[PDB]
């Protein structure tokens, strides 16, 4: 027994019914593909290292490396999706969009996605200290990120096609679970 | 890099994904593997329904196998002894054996992305 309350992924990753396949769109180190051993997930990540790690961490992880928009997932395959902390590093408000939309195309007609991004209630575009390794030794540099106001990332989801199911604020991030738009 | 994997790939090329000619790949195996795991009669039957079966049936022949039915069994009894024999060697194929060194070719852009102990990489 937990005692905690589930956070927002965990929930939403444990409420997907039995044997549901899922795509991970920037796993990152692969932290929410054990969360549910019910659920088959691929996941994905830009980054070779952390994917690396993801894999290394467990192996029976399905993971690969691709980019997050021009990625390799294929169209309305998936029960499920899920964007924790990726669509934020966009820098264009056309390639943040585009973004939302990939991860869309991924759902079934019933599929849902979660998205969770950086809030501004923590100007928009920032600059924040990150480690990259290079030649075996780890720099400090700054990697964009957008922090998203109130019914932005809401905005992004109707402008892609989507449909808003459900919206809340933990710990200085804006979600959203979406699914397509009774259209498409 | 297990074998269902490959259901659920394709090409990252925008032009061979907006042409319909992304998925499926096709794959062929410098090396493979078999990793032990728990069998799930219930699990493997709710995959057919995610499952495209005509690219399963490539993929597995790019690989070298023809041990599959022509079309997608049709299972209702997933723990019914009739079905073991049959859900045992799914289970066999698609989640025992794993890819570490391989190749996976598009048809369409003429592109060879490579999978890598045992990553499937999809980058230009
Ligand atoms: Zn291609």
């Amino acid at each position: 027994t937990r005692y905690k309350p589930w956070p927002i992924v965990e929930k939403f990753l444990r409420d997907q019914k039995d044997h549901s396949v899922g795509v991970d769109i920037g796993c990152g180190n692969g932290k929410y593909m054990g969360v549910n051993n019910k659920v088959f997930i691929v996941g994905s990540d830009r980054s070779d290292e952390l994917v690396k790690l993801a894999h290394d961490m467990d192996p029976s992880r399905e993971v690969v490396v691709c980019d997050a928009i021009d990625n390799a997932h294929p169209e309305g395959r998936f029960d499920f999706a899920i964007s924790i902390a990726v669509i934020h590093h966009f820098s264009t408000p056309e390639r943040r969009r585009e973004a939302v939309r990939a991860i869309l195309n991924t759902l079934r007609p019933d599929g849902r996605a979660l998205i969770y991004v950086w809030a501004l209630e923590q100007d928009q575009d920032v600059m924040v200290p990150w480690v990259k390794k290079v030649d075996g030794v780890e720099e400090v540099r700054y990697r964009y990120y957008h922090l998203y106001r109130e019914g932005e990332i809401t905005s992004d989801v109707e402008a892609s096609g989507g449909k808003v199911l459900e919206t809340g604020y933990e710990k200085d991030n804006w979600w959203v679970v979406a699914k397509r738009g009774d259209d498409w | 890099m297990k074998f269902l994997t490959s259901n659920f790939v394709q090409c990252a090329s925008k032009q061979c994904v907006s042409s319909g000619n992304a998925f499926p790949l096709t794959f062929s195996a410098l090396e493979m593997v078999q990793q032990e795991a728990e069998f799930d009669p219930e699990f493997l039957v709710s995959m057919l329904e995610r499952i495209d079966w005509a690219a399963l049936v490539k993929v597995a022949n790019d690989l070298g196998n023809e041990s599959l039915p022509d079309v997608k069994p049709e299972i209702d009894e997933p723990f019914a002894e009739g079905n073991q024999g049959l859900l045992q060697e799914l289970h066999s194929l698609l989640i025992e054996t794993c890819i570490v060194e391989g190749t996976m070719k598009c048809e369409n852009c003429g592109h060879t992305y490579f999978i890598k102990n045992s990553i499937p990489n999809f980058l230009l």
